[PDB]
DNA sequence: CGGATGTATATATCTGACACGTGCCTGGAGACTAGGGAGTAATCCCCTTGGCGGTTAAAACGCGGGGGACAGCGCGTACGTGCGTTTAAGCGGTGCTAGAGCTGTCTACGACCAATTGAGCGGCCTCGGCACCGGGATTCTCGA
DNA sequence: TCGAGAATCCCGGTGCCGAGGCCGCTCAATTGGTCGTAGACAGCTCTAGCACCGCTTAAACGCACGTACGCCTGTCCCCCGCGTTTTAACCGCCAAGGGGATTACTCCCTAGTCTCCAGGCACGTGTCAGATATATACATCCG
């Protein structure tokens, strides 16, 4: 457990730089930790449901592309 | 002891991470984080490697878009630094929360 | 008996009319599938693919490289204002973000 | 071993027909395949919706011609419908 | 020339829940639209999911998964419980 | 005799089965699928009407107006997530005043 | 002039439904422009549907379907 | 007479038009606008009245949402007055254009 | 709080949408069949998990400092609002014609199956476009 | 401005492994017909969207006056940049197992056809829930 902090402060720094952010606050790290957790829960919820319906115990890439497609954030290049 | 003016390393290192394609998050921390989150919904679940790479490469573009919106909102307030309140505002206007 | 002649060549198309016809048959879209609908869909698909490939090839050739990779395709999708509107929701794996920087953030 | 289907030898012909001296990588080939599959799904689903909505049971060329004018934004739809009409009228002969 | 409606069917549920309460025709039309919307939201999702698994039958399982996907947690639990109750009342009857 | 009654439901099972057959969702529809879907629709409708009745009792009116539907659907944290994007015709807006607007 | 029919007090009350305190004088042209854009975007799809139907009228069903495509589906018209 | 302090009249207006279920916009001007914008694509567009009413409902709702997001953005900027830049911000984060 | 207004509250009278017989036809429910989709059975091996160890770029910690977020003054200027007025929007009739909507042919068009075979996919080398890097020429940068 | 210094681009070299071309080799795409039927078409109806005149009047508009607040001055503090110290990601290579794709065989369950029957919605009645107008306390602003 406690792997949410595994997304390290330099990782959020690099993501902000790629986005185009010049200066970084202090609590935005924690807020990014929170929003990432919420988004991953909301995607993993659907991915695991899709896997469970198929009666298998391995989540394939296609059954995650489907979950992202449902949310409107479709992903190309897998499946 | 040459020291870059505060902001020089910000106008730099912003070129590197925009011109190139990468992941900007280590493989294994994200893998174990995904395992931790997925453990709650179903016990003893197996993830295909491609099914973790897809999750990561689809969760990077969400954070990048959220940070771009946060930056725009912070610019609106006649500022440069981004506050957390900018992040809640970005999510609220986006309608996600 | 007439010699075999593929339907893609009959209409001068580079995508298959037959495979699209089969997909529309067994895809559970309609009870019956028309005759010109598959060839029309193949034409639309090949035109869209040709445009998105031509833009990507031009961008890659600008980058002094011959291979087409997801980076140059990401640039092609996000550059033209029409494909950007068509692919607004799509994310491309290993695509990156187009190089932009805000004017306010510029030095001085 | 049981054939999967992919538009590989089908996008190779278009790329070589538009850029006789350009090549495509496997990952970009996978992106292109997923893009063509997605556009096919969108357009066919829209044509099916039109057929159901207008209380018809067959998707002719008209339904796909209408669906393109909705799905494709900008001046792209004009060229797409023009070339579709060109292809179908050459196929009729 | 007949149009299908859901007025009486919503009315029975209303009477079973809140007696002496009436619905204006606009609200009945709104509820009819709501039912016709959720019906499509579930049926289309079940169809796509069944077609995504090389299966050609929409049984109770695909809809149950579709219900689990299309609803929030504390509502999905109750909806799935109601579905199982109805089906189990039906498989025995 | 009506499958709607042997299953103890209120919504049709025959209408749902017929629509699933001509909806062209699949070539073959299961036997428990229509009853399951009818039960789910009936539960959602019962919840919505219960909320609307509560709103009508709040407004001291015996009839339910589309505005009551708007209030009921906007006043809940879980049915809002299901109907956030949609707009009720001839409805209204939830009474909302920002904190900074207050003197 | 047809667009300027939606005048300043109408936009003011719309903003009051939005729950605002003070409104600037430059909002009106921008609001008219954005409403123009949204209305033309919806009408193009509605007219496309009517042309598919081989009819010369725009029924409410066509408008609600055009909104349905826009991701802003509307209850209360069938 | 009494001269209201700016703001109290605004809130008196808010709390009475929140309860309003009406359309706030005049029917004939909006109908004329709809007909004019329709004439561009095709001519002889006979509009059914229910279609115009539905379009009016949809446009009203969209404008209300846009002004709500604009209000949020304006309050962010330590301001209480709406500006067109706040509308541009809202229509950028919502990604409508 | 002296005084003043548009704020709910109780009452009469519409009155027109909502609530209720009905019927009949029109779609749902039994009755029965049969053939192809799916569950069950076996298997096997491709893919997934678990693990050890050497390697080092990345994460963490720590401190100097400097530029920005923020607290505050004011001012004039753009936005509330009171009011006349005047301007055009709903009502409510009038006329009515163009177009949606419902039937009756019957024909051109699409599903289906029996032969028939070439295009497209699985597999196998293979050479060159590009990855990695040494290093030199080249271009920003900020303390002066 | 300027000049040492810190990045940066690129020229050229080596190296590689993965697109790409080639070769089997099936089975899905072509013909050739029938066979039924969806809708293309014509026609007839009827209906509502459209045009218009006046009328009453609700509010849209322009003119003011007051004033709330959107927008430089100084400050301090918090985040950046670098220098040092880890340490866990990573890459490789191993070993072991398990469950996800395959076929094979039922077998049983839903599509399909038929005949019967009841219930669901337009088509007509009532009728009463709530709008609409009138008079009474008052929360809060002027000051």
């Amino acid at each position: 457990r406690d792997n949410i902090q595994g997304i390290t402060k330099p990782a959020i720094r690099r993501l902000a730089r790629r986005g185009g952010v010049k200066r970084i606050s202090g609590l935005i790290y924690e807020e990014t930790r929170g929003v990432l957790k919420v988004f991953l829960e909301n995607v993993i919820r659907d991915a695991v449901t899709y896997t469970e319906h198929a009666k298998r115990k391995t989540v394939t890439a296609m059954d995650v592309v489907y979950a992202l497609k449902r949310q409107g954030r479709t992903l190309y290049g897998f499946g | 002891p040459h020291r870059y003016r505060p902001g020089t390393v910000a106008l730099r290192e912003i070129r590197r991470y925009q011109k190139s394609t990468e992941l900007l998050i280590r493989k294994l921390p994200f893998q174990r984080l995904v395992r931790e989150i997925a453990q709650d919904f179903k016990t003893d679940l197996r993830f295909q490697s491609s099914a973790v790479m897809a999750l990561q490469e689809a969760s990077e573009a969400y954070l990048v878009g959220l940070f771009e919106d946060t930056n725009l909102a912070a610019i609106h307030a006649k500022r440069v630094t981004i506050m957390p309140k900018d992040i809640q505002l970005a999510r609220r206007i986006r309608g996600e929360r | 008996r007439a010699k075999a002649k593929t339907r893609s060549s009959r209409a001068g198309l580079q995508f298959p009319v037959g495979r699209v016809h089969r997909l529309l048959r067994k895809g559970n879209y309609a009870e019956r599938v028309g005759a010109g609908a598959p060839v029309y869909l193949a034409a639309v698909l090949e035109y869209l693919t040709a445009e998105i490939l031509e833009l990507a090839g031009n961008a890659a050739r600008d980058n002094k490289k011959t291979r087409i990779i997801p980076r140059h395709l990401q640039l092609a999708i996000r550059n033209d204002e029409e494909l950007n509107k068509l692919l607004g929701k799509v994310t491309i794996a290993q695509g990156g973000v187009l190089p932009n920087i805000q004017a306010v953030l510029l030095p001085k | 071993r049981s054939r999967k289907e992919s538009y590989s030898v089908y996008v190779y012909k278009v790329l070589k027909q538009v850029h006789p001296d350009t090549g495509i990588s496997s990952k970009a080939m996978g992106i292109m395949n997923s893009f063509v599959n997605d556009i096919f799904e969108r357009i066919a689903g829209e044509a099916s919706r039109l057929a159901h909505y207008n209380k018809r049971s067959t998707i002719t060329s008209r339904e796909i011609q209408t669906a393109v004018r909705l799905l494709l934004p900008g001046e792209l739809a004009k060229h797409a419908v023009s070339e579709g009409t060109k292809a179908v009228t050459k196929y009729t002969s």
